[PDB]
């Protein structure tokens, strides 16, 4: 089965904590960072050192590929990426279109949907 | 020369789907996270996100040793589906600026990065170095506009398309999560390329063209041979049901066509019967099967059916594909137009309804005749040049915009 891949976005303070952990390579990252997805498939909780962050799975506008390389000249596609798990410091941890993201990940694709995508003409 | 991974070269599933329904076509190259029915991550609650650093180093080390053990030089490493994981090797991200570009790779396919450079006049000291890709010194432009002297432009280059790319930095907030039935894994990822509009190098077929019909036929034929090869029974045998499940839009009668030359129907007292390989039929070799259908041909075909689905959804019937604007955006028209122009058979509109950005930062691939005729071509080049430069400037820019409140 195809490997599933997606982007995790953390608030900057938490992202820093996690990045140092990824870089150290310590096994305990597995306890220090956990992801829980709720039954609705859109909301969830990311935990950094047991601190719960309200999270939402959103749909990115641009198709994004991850490509792996050995020599840095030839590249092999490993996956299509089209979703992002966005964690915030406020929000309902357990919440009772708003899942459409409007921006690409990179700077120039700000507002891609509204500014840089030819829109379809019906009929 | 592009060498794809073995699973891709062999057109294995799920890397090369045999059939896609309307829903899959709408979601083409945008697979949504779907819940697991079993395995660790089918369970409720928090799940560990695992580090990959020790694993990444180990795999790089193992690969280099295998390299030195035979006994240097160049090795090909992408032999198994396991070699295609995001869990090891160096990784980049590529974000495509076209919402649905005319050609896209499947998982397991390969592309090169070329660094196109135009020498400064006189004493050029050479191109700047880049972290990725191989430098190409070009006197003529591989794009619609020309490079300026001293200009470096990076690009994806393969058999489907060539496209300028622009290296950016991943936001500090963002990580890559790999998700399997067994667990989550996390990698740092710092290099992300923006991909500009494609220059298609492979022609996408039209719906129900002879080319399209020949392709599904040949692909079905390949799937069948591979079924016989997988069979451990002697004489080899396969079940109709397995073919029908992979090709649910084929009639049993059309499948019997592909089977009548290589196999015999064996009837049993049960609604499951076998097709047994004829004893005087020689099964094609691995090498011969690969030659039948390439990954690129599958990509061209996928492009067509996905576009065809989007057109139906927008109300455009099969009788529409004198021509509607939306139909002009279809990959069979845009690729055909671009390739013809590349061969000097015509020019391109450039400014027009098929501009994928909708805002003048992309090219409209629509044929205009070669038909003051030095001014006609100079105006075409001028316009190409302007849009070429505009795209490079906008997509390479690190300017922070500014959410549109509308």
């Amino acid at each position: 089965e195809l490997e599933s891949q997606f982007i995790l976005r953390l608030p900057p303070e938490y992202a820093s904590t996690v990045r140092r952990a990824v870089q150290s390579g310590h096994v305990n990252l597995k306890d220090r960072l956990t992801i829980e997805l709720h039954p609705d498939g859109r909301h969830g909780i990311v935990r950094v050192d047991r601190v719960p962050l309200a999270s939402k799975l959103v749909d990115l506008p641009c198709v994004m590929e991850s490509l792996k390389t050995i020599d840095k000249k030839t590249f092999y596609k490993t996956a299509d990426i089209c979703q992002m798990l966005v964690s915030t410091v406020d929000g309902d941890l357990y919440p009772p279109k708003k899942f459409i993201w409007n921006h690409g990940i990179t700077l120039p694709l700000k507002n891609v949907r509204k500014r840089r995508f030819r829109k379809t003409a019906k009929k | 020369i592009i060498q794809h991974s073995i699973p891709a070269v062999e057109l294995r599933q799920p890397f090369f789907p045999t059939h896609m329904g309307p829903i899959k076509l709408r979601q083409f190259h945008r697979p949504p996270l779907k819940k697991y029915s079993f395995g660790a991550l089918s369970q409720p609650g928090p799940h560990s996100v695992q580090p990959l650093l020790k694993h990444i180093k180990k795999k790089a080390k193992m690969r280099e040793q295998e390299r030195q053990a035979s006994g240097g030089g160049e090795m090909f490493f992408m032999r198994t589906p396991q070699d295609l994981t995001g869990k090891d090797g160096d990784l980049i991200l590529a974000e495509y600026s076209e919402e649905n570009g005319p050609l896209m790779m499947q998982v397991g396919m390969a592309t090169k990065i070329k660094n196109y450079y135009k020498r400064k006049p006189g004493k050029d000291p050479g191109a700047p170095d880049c972290k990725y890709g191989e430098t190409v010194y070009c006197h003529t432009s591989p794009f619609l506009g020309s490079l300026h002297p001293g200009q470096l432009l990076q690009a994806f280059e393969n058999n489907l398309f060539r496209a300028p790319i622009y290296l950016h930095k991943m936001p500090e907030t963002d990580f890559l999560i790999i998700r399997t039935r067994q667990g989550y894994y996390i990698r740092e990822l710092v290099d992300i390329f923006v991909v500009g509009q494609q220059c298609p190098l492979f022609e996408v077929p039209g719906p129900n063209s002879k080319r399209a019909n020949t392709h599904i036929r040949d692909f079905l034929q390949v799937f069948i041979y591979r079924l016989f090869w997988k069979s451990k029974d002697r004489p080899r045998r396969i079940r109709m049901e397995d073919i029908k499940k992979a090709f649910p839009s084929h009639s049993e009668s059309s499948i019997r066509k592909r089977l009548k030359l290589c196999a015999d129907f064996k009837r049993t007292g049960m609604d499951s019967n076998w097709w047994v390989l004829k004893s005087d039929f020689r099964l094609p070799t691995e090498e011969e099967i690969r030659a039948m259908v390439s990954p690129e041909q599958c990509c061209a075909y996928y492009s067509m059916i996905a576009a065809e689905q989007r057109l139906k959804d927008a109300g455009y019937g099969e009788k529409s594909f004198k021509i509607d604007d939306e139909v002009r955006t279809a990959p069979w028209n845009t690729t055909r137009a671009f390739i013809a122009a590349m061969k000097g058979k015509c020019l391109l509109e450039v400014t027009g309804v098929a501009d994928p950005t909708g805002c003048g930062e992309g090219f409209s691939y629509v044929k205009i005749p070669n038909k003051s005729v030095a001014e006609h071509q100079e105006r075409y080049k001028e316009e190409c040049q302007r849009i070429f430069d505009l795209q490079n400037k906008v997509l390479s820019s690190t300017e922070v915009l500014s959410t549109d409140t509308d």
